RNA sequence: GUUACGCGACCCAGCGGUCGGCGUAACUUCUUAGAGGGACAAGUGGCGUUCAGCCACCCGAGAUUGAGCAAUAACAGGUCUGUGAUGCCCUUAGAUGUCCGGGGCUGCACGCGCGCUACACUGACUGGCUCAGCGUGUCCUACGCCGGCAGGCGCGGGUAACCCGUUGAACCCCAUUCGUGAUGGGGAUCGGGGAUUGCAAUUAUUCCCCAUGAACGAGGAAUUCCCAGUAAGUGCGGGUCAUAAGCUUGC
């Protein structure tokens, strides 16, 4: 009965740009717990902090895709 | 009946159509290969045909 | 023209209603047995009795 | 001297191969040249029934079965010389056809 | 479950008693004077019969065999 | 040096076939191009805006592998699994109206011909820019 | 020429090999070695370049083709055909020792790529759905 | 207090389903004493089993 | 990727409050008479990018895909796609959405127990209609 | 040399436990360049005891039937599950394996001798395995209805069960089956 | 069938790279199927009356592959609805013979048995890539046009290691979209249209399209089957078949 967010706010995008970088890992299905934010944003989030260079891929599967800190 | 509804039923397919090449039975026939036996028929008959029974 | 799994089945059925109907028809004269010997030339078929007078 | 081809067909081999080799050595002494035995797979024919006539029991079932073993002789000869050696007692399972 | 039945047993002791001239302590020599010397009719069956000969053929070296 | 098709990657050289066969705008697409499941297997319209392009690319780049492959042949390649709902599963073949006007607009691009036989083959014009686009692939790596 | 084609199989995956003379190719049905589909599977058809290194494989031409079996099936064919490969044409023109110093690292190393599982599919049967299993028996 | 002990003689198998086996260790503290403890699951001679409650002497099941 | 000012949380494209949540082409299956077949085409005869949300579309864009799905045959959908096909009043090929298609089932319903066929017969008994076993199955809210 | 997916070493890799040591198996000898093995290891007994222990880890990853047979998709959540644990710890995954196994073995159980029961000693083969059992279980369920992923969940499963701590469902399930076993010795 | 060679395409210069492009030289490794061979608990070590045998190991493709056949005595087991196998009884022209027409064998408050599809993210969807084996065919099908689809219309081939067919099968594999919400999971129910088989499709024969979107979130007490290429997943033949598989039998 959890209900996400489907886009930002500027109060949770705040913690993407500053949290999220500082994981020893990152992946859609850990951001989404803790921002409390659809699966497809953290898609999409994670494919716009790459394109910045603020995350290093570790690896890309269709099952899931890693990221790590920078 | 008369010549025109004495037979006139269509049995070009079906059960109807095919029966049992030994005891005229229209039940559990085999129909691969050409046997038109029905299959109690067969395996009386499937040694002097030729069927080995290995399995 | 036939096809051969057909050929070998149909020669199957041939010489079993002609092994029935000799056991029935020569049921009193000690009849045993049919040997076929189809051939491109005249088909010979040897009836194995122990009386062959009343075959004949 | 043209294509001959004989198919050998038969339900056992043991009587298939005392004529398939016949045909093979009486080529020899004719001193024509005839290309060996080549073996078609075997066909199989696999019949499988309910083996109750009722329908009661305990579903069992009869696997009938029915191998055909076919081979190919060819010769390479006209036809004065080649039905003289089909002429011979030929045993009574094996299935000739010549090819012209 | 190698135990060996009597058609075997039996088989086995009549030949050595008749041809213990020519038995030995090889296997595949002995299964060829099984073959030489016997009517055997089938393969599965020379090889019993002539591994039970040339088990036996250590006991009788060692001592008598009842 | 000398690359053919089958050195390089398959799964990339669709996508670099594609964008070449819609760069050089003289493919025939067709008028029903937004409204087709693609085959009576499938379910809903493929979600490529411009599938008829990678369509027409994996189908010229079968002819290279084996030539004299018809449309009844086609429906074949791209054949998957029908779901029935309850019932179990079976294969299925494409649809021939995808695979015919493929085949059509490859034949108005010069790359394949029709067969002596049946089917249809590539063209030596065919053979040409397939391991020129290969040569592509093996240099972005 | 020096050149040699044995073959090494999985359940119904035969994959033969021509070994000749030549310089470092190693390739299957026409494609390279490192995309040969599946790629997760991809260590099991380096396991005969890892181990033995590429020097040994300097000297020759590998053109593997294969036929028959699945996915999985044919690369355990693959493996065992060019590992096979190889120590025939270290037999028939190299040295005996040439060929047991390659024979004792690919017997430590995974005994299949060498002989070949003789595990076949069991029949089916008509008491049930598979080889072993039965149909569901129901009582009152 | 730790207890490692090393199987050295299997002594059959005990249980109402069979479920288990018997086996007579020795301790790791000194290889003299030995006593028969009841272990479940596919044990060989010579493998070690850990023991929380030493002195217990397992009566056969 | 960031939310828009005029997200719009809800639609009330009809009579049905759909999604804004949802992507554009499965908010709209909320509405009856359209299924995610129905609801691509006429995403793609109206040139949405399907890759946004109901929220951000705005409200010129919503106002041309409700024209186009309540009118199929001026925009090339072909006449297999639509719903209800050669009707039996008029032998329109139209598709009816919300509540003609509400309207339209009972008005085929009330027209075969009308004439009393078989068909009719068996929906107003409540009982299965196409010819299934109904011995063993269905025994849900009989009893 | 022979390095895990190219990647993992298993040269420092040390069991700190002196009877699970001739049945966990990932050395030099028993070091593999991808945990799809196809040996035969269940026609003999004691023979699952010189498997690898990181594949047999994938074979008990496809239970429940759905996925029965799908062993290569097995392989890539032991590849990607390994991938988390240097990302989140820092070290070899196979050391972290080797300790997720050790600290989660059951090493006193209760056989059934109506209801009463007997403490009775657990062979160092069934610690193992059982572990394994754990284990897996332990990623299945806590990654079913959910969004976190299976090879996330395998991850973190052997993360906290090799840290002993109380948070996994194999160290529960491990303590679960000790106490039991304590009150009825 | 392979390899060699000769041409031929194409690539970037070689007695290079690919070709299920084409043709013929040696050949049987691969394919086929014949003949023989091979494994015997033989060898070594233990254990055992030192017998019968058993355990382990070497060597080996293999150190219990899987079936078929299968005794005496039975059972009031089933089958007179397989039989021109059959005793007795009943009927025998207004027929319990036989044909024709229509209906029924599907009828639904309910209970049970064998199954199928599912409850989803270890997933679904949309692409992309790449692998079978039994076996059938006078009906099986290639190719070309038409149609969005089911289908249609032309031309050919195969009585079959010759043609379909190198049976380009699924799952899997890779990339997408989805995001824990009875959801894009699930596809029951039902409306409307479109084809095909047939003398006839209504009580929907199947098939296709668009809409409709139910229970179901792993199942109580109970209980079935199973130990190695096995269970399970997964598709493909055969039988029945004018039309035709949620079944069975095989792969
Ligand atoms: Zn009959």
């Amino acid at each position: 009965k959890l209900n996400n967010l489907v886009l930002f706010d500027k109060a949770t995008y705040d913690k993407l740009c500053k949290e999220v970088p500082n994981y020893k890992l990152i992946t859609p299905a850990v951001v989404s717990e803790r921002l409390k934010i659809r699966g497809s944003l953290a898609r999409a989030a994670l494919q716009e902090l790459l394109s910045k260079g603020l995350i290093k891929l570790v690896s890309k599967h269709r099952a899931q895709v890693i990221y790590t800190r920078n | 009946g008369h010549q025109q509804l004495y037979w006139s039923h269509p049995r070009k397919f079906g059960q109807g159509s095919r029966s049992c090449r030994v005891c005229s039975n229209r039940h559990g026939l085999i129909r691969k290969y050409g046997l038109n036996m029905c299959r109690q028929c067969f395996r009386q008959y499937a040694k002097d045909i030729g069927f080995i029974k290995l399995d | 023209q036939i096809s051969k799994k057909r050929k070998f089945v149909a020669d199957g059925i041939f010489k079993a209603e002609l092994n029935e109907f000799l056991t029935r028809e020569l049921a009193e004269d000690g009849y045993s047995g049919v040997e076929v010997r189809v051939t491109p030339t005249r088909t010979e078929i040897i009836i194995l009795a122990t009386r062959t007078q009343n075959v004949l | 001297i043209h294509r001959i081809r004989i198919t050998l067909t038969s339900r056992n081999v043991k009587s298939l191969e005392k004529v398939c080799a016949d045909l093979i050595r009486g080529a020899k002494e004719k001193n024509l040249k005839v290309k060996g035995p080549v073996r078609m797979p075997t066909k199989t024919l696999r019949i499988t029934t309910r083996k109750t006539p009722c329908g009661e029991g305990s579903k069992t079932w009869d696997r009938f079965q029915m191998r055909i073993h076919k081979r190919l002789i060819d010769l390479h000869s006209p036809s004065e010389i080649v039905k003289q050696i089909t002429s011979i007692s030929i045993e009574p399972g094996v299935e000739v056809e010549v090819t012209i | 479950g190698r135990v060996r039945t009597k058609t075997v047993k039996k088989a086995a002791r009549v030949i050595i008693e008749k041809y213990y001239t020519r038995l030995g302590n090889d296997f595949h020599t002995n299964k060829r004077v099984c073959e030489e010397i016997a009517i055997i009719p089938s393969k599965k069956l020379r090889n019993k019969i002539a591994g039970y000969v040339t088990h036996l053929m250590k006991r009788i070296q060692r001592g008598p065999v009842r | 040096p000398g690359v053919t098709v089958k050195d390089v990657n398959q799964q990339e050289f669709v996508r670099a076939l594609a964008a070449f066969l819609k760069k050089s705008g003289k493919l025939k697409v067709p008028e029903w191009v937004d409204t087709v499941k693609l085959a009576k297997h499938k379910e809903l319209a493929p979600y490529d805006e411009n599938w008829f392009y990678t369509r027409a690319a994996s189908t010229a780049r079968h002819l290279y592998l084996r030539g004299g492959a018809g449309v009844g042949s086609m429906t074949k390649i791209y054949g998957g699994r029908q779901r029935n709902g309850v019932m179990p599963s079976h294969f299925s073949r494409g649809s021939k109206s995808v695979a015919r006007r493929v085949l059509q607009a490859l034949e108005g691009l010069k790359m394949v011909e029709k067969d002596q036989d049946g089917g249809r083959k590539l063209t030596p014009q065919g053979q040409r820019d397939l391991d020129r686009i290969a040569g592509q692939v093996a240099a972005a790596n | 020429l020096q050149s040699v084609q044995v073959f090494g199989r999985k359940k119904t995956a035969t994959a033969v090999a021509h070994c000749k003379r030549g310089n470092g190719l190693i390739k299957v049905n026409g494609r390279p070695l490192e995309m040969i589909e599946p790629r997760t599977l991809q260590y099991k058809l380096l396991e005969p370049v890892l181990l033995l290194g590429k020097e040994r494989f300097a000297g020759v031409d590998i053109r593997v083709r294969v036929k028959g079996g699945g996915h999985v099936a044919q690369i355990y064919a693959i493996r065992q055909s060019i590992s096979k490969a190889l120590v025939a044409y270290y037999q028939k023109y190299v040295d005996e020792a040439s060929k047991k110093e390659i024979k004792d690292i690919l017997i430590q190393y995974d005994r299949t790529l060498l002989v070949a599982d003789p595990r076949r599919c069991e029949s089916k049967k008509f008491g049930g759905p598979g080889a072993r299993a039965r149909y569901q028996k129901s009582y009152r | 207090p730790i207890k490692l002990a090393r199987v050295t003689k299997v002594l059959g198998r005990t249980g109402s389903q069979g479920q288990c086996t018997q086996v007579r260790v020795e301790f790791m503290d000194d290889t003299s004493r030995s006593i028969i403890r009841n272990v479940k699951g596919p044990v060989r001679e010579g493998d070690v089993l850990t023991l929380l409650e030493s002195e217990r002497e397992a009566r056969r099941l | 990727l960031v939310i828009p000012e005029k997200f719009q949380h809800i639609l009330r494209v009809l009579n049905t409050n759909i999604d804004g949540r949802r992507k554009i082409a499965f908010a709209i299956t909320a509405i009856k008479g359209v299924g995610r077949r129905y609801a691509h085409v006429v995403l793609r005869k109206a040139d949405i990018d399907l890759t946004k949300r109901a929220g951000e579309l705005t409200e010129d864009e919503v106002e041309r895909v409700i024209t186009i799905m309540q009118n199929p045959r001026q925009y090339k959908i072909p006449d297999w796609f639509l719903n209800r096909q050669k009707d039996v009043k008029d032998g329109k090929y139209s598709q009816v959405l919300a509540n003609g298609l509400d309207n339209k089932l009972r008005e085929d319903l009330e027209r075969l127990k009308k004439i009393r066929a078989h068909r009719g017969l068996r929906h107003f008994w409540g009982l299965r209609v196409r010819g299934q076993h109904t011995k063993t199955t269905g025994r849900r809210g009989r009893t | 040399d022979i390095k895990l997916f190219g990647k993992w070493s298993t040269d420092d890799v040390q069991i700190n436990d002196i009877s699970l040591q001739d049945y966990i198996a990932v050395k030099e000898k028993y070091a593999k360049y991808l945990p799809h093995s196809a040996g035969r290891y269940a026609a003999k007994r004691f023979r699952k005891a010189q498997c690898p222990i990181v594949e047999r880890l994938t074979n008990s990853m496809m239970m429940h039937g759905r996925n029965n047979g799908k062993k290569l998709m097995t392989v890539r959540i032991v590849k990607h599950a390994f991938e988390i644990i240097h990302l989140l710890t820092g070290e070899n995954p196979l050391q972290v394996l080797v300790n997720a196994i050790i600290n989660s073995g059951p090493r006193e159980d209760s056989t059934r001798i109506t209801v009463r029961r007997q403490a009775v000693d657990v062979s160092p083969l069934r610690r193992v395995n059982q572990a394994i059992w754990l284990l897996c279980t332990g990623a299945r369920e806590a990654a079913f209805r959910n969004i976190k992923t299976i090879a996330e969940c395998l991850a973190d499963e052997l993360i906290n069960a090799a840290k002993g701590s109380s948070n996994s469902y194999a160290i529960k399930k491990k303590d679960e089956l000790e106490r039991v076993a304590k009150s009825n010795r």
